[PDB]
């Protein structure tokens, strides 16, 4: 199946600026009749995709003049000449040249603002949860920008990947920041055996991780 | 004036069957293909196949052979998607889309399907408190093991201003978990009471949890 | 000519 790769995964813009989004296919999208079946869609949260551009460069009726498409073969671009608030959302390319039709992973058009480090907070399991046999360690990473972040859990210095659950907010309307909650869920037995619990936050704003840690015995 | 209107949200258990509809208006239904597309929460769109609305012949993508059936009520300009022997991984929004000249030009609004073995289940609410500092302090509540969606976390504090975040729920092993944080001046906690009040209207359950050091 | 077309 044809792989559709979009760049970038997130595009920060100021309202009124131009935006450009790229879609690259793993094979030519020229069909045997000479047509290129490459289309562009906008999807807003909780809504269906809306067609913008079809067959590379044809604007769908009802779509504002500020959207245009270009490209050929395996390399395609959607441009917005002057971005408006109604244009924020996720942009996807599709191909139907090859069966099965496939879609790009999406490019989120978001608001640009200055970079900001996360405020990182760690919390031990509650006595309530431990009574039920369970032990969640939680790390909030709040009000950071840009969205790209990596969180690593360690127990007694050793990386733990299993039983980690992460949840990311959408871009905040007040701040234009992002926030993330990361939860490491253990058994009470496991929690009460190990001693040191650490969440490590890798973000563009720091060359070394932000590290929050506690010792159970403390 | 072209529109595709889908049936409403579904909650089903593993092993059950579901039928989703897509009613077309504003064009001749039998002139154009109808396609089905899956969108699992935070996953890429996946094409499931199409039905020829004139012949009635369905074509299934390779991951949708076996438990998926496309059918028509041509008389009602309506297409149907049936999913049998439901799996947890069928949790997704399903879309119908018209195919005209190689383009998915009009989409249905989507039908949310949630698959879980869970009956209606209230959340457990766990306080998140710092535990052996700065000008502000962040507290939270972890809301775990509930079904179905709809919880709210409402914070009360001794602070005139606060900053709250609500973290979207995730489904794991048929139950949801979410969390919420509040940030207040350190002068207001622990000296004043902070509580999170967690409502789950579907189970008519409200839990108020006071945040202690 | 497109594989999803229903009528010539």
């Amino acid at each position: 199946d044809v792989v559709m790769t979009q760049t970038p995964l997130s595009l920060p813009v100021s309202l009124g600026d131009q935006a450009s989004i790229s879609c690259r296919s793993s094979q030519s999208l020229v069909y045997s009749n000479g047509n290129t079946y490459l289309d562009w869609f906008l999807q807003k949260p909780g809504q269906s995709p809306k067609l913008l551009i079809y067959k590379v460069s044809n604007r769908f009726s009802g779509v504002p003049d500020r959207f245009s498409g270009s490209g050929s073969g395996t390399d395609f671009t959607l441009k917005i000449s002057r971005v408006e608030a109604e244009d924020l959302g996720v942009y996807f390319c599709s191909q139907t040249t090859h069966v099965p039709p496939t879609f790009g992973g999406g490019t989120k058009l978001e608001i640009k603002r200055t970079v900001a480090a996360p405020s990182v907070f760690i919390f031990p399991p509650s006595d309530e949860q431990l009574k039920s046999g369970t032990a969640s360690v939680v790390c909030l990473l709040n009000n950071f920008y840009p969205r790209e972040a990596k969180v690593q859990w360690k127990v007694d210095n050793a990386l733990q990947s299993g039983n980690s659950q992460e949840s990311v907010t959408e871009q905040d309307s007040k701040d234009s920041t992002y926030s993330l909650s990361s939860t490491l869920t253990l058994s009470k037995a496991d929690y009460e055996k190990h001693k040191v619990y650490a969440c490590e936050v890798t973000h563009q704003g720091l060359s070394s991780p932000v590290t929050k840690s506690f010792n159970r015995g403390e | 004036q072209i529109q595709l209107v889908q049936s409403g949200p579904e909650l089903k258990k593993p092993g059950e069957t579901v039928k989703i509809s897509c009613k077309a208006s504003g064009y001749t239904f039998t002139t154009y293909a109808l396609n089905w597309v899956k969108q699992a929460p935070g996953k890429g769109l996946k094409w499931m196949g199409w039905i020829n609305t004139y012949s009635g012949v369905p074509t299934y993508a390779d991951d949708f052979k076996g438990r998926f059936a496309f059918s028509l009520e041509t008389s009602a300009s309506t297409a149907y998607l049936q999913i049998n022997n439901l799996k947890n991984a069928d949790t997704a929004t399903y879309f119908c889309a018209r195919g005209m000249s190689g383009t998915f030009d009009y989409w249905g609004q989507g039908t949310s399907l949630t698959v879980s073995s869970a009956k209606t289940t209230p959340p457990s609410v766990y306080p998140l408190a710092p535990g052996c500092t700065g000008s502000s302090v962040t507290l939270g509540c972890l809301v775990k093991g509930y079904f179905p969606e709809s919880v709210t976390v409402t914070w009360n504090s001794g602070s005139l201003s606060s900053s709250v975040h609500t973290f979207p729920a995730l489904l794991q092993s048929g139950l949801y978990t979410m969390s919420s944080s509040v940030t207040v001046p350190s002068s207001t906690w622990p000296s004043q009471t902070v509580t999170c009040s967690v409502a789950h209207p579907a189970s008519s359950t409200t839990v108020d949890k006071k945040i202690e050091p | 000519a497109h594989w999803m077309d229903q009528h010539f």
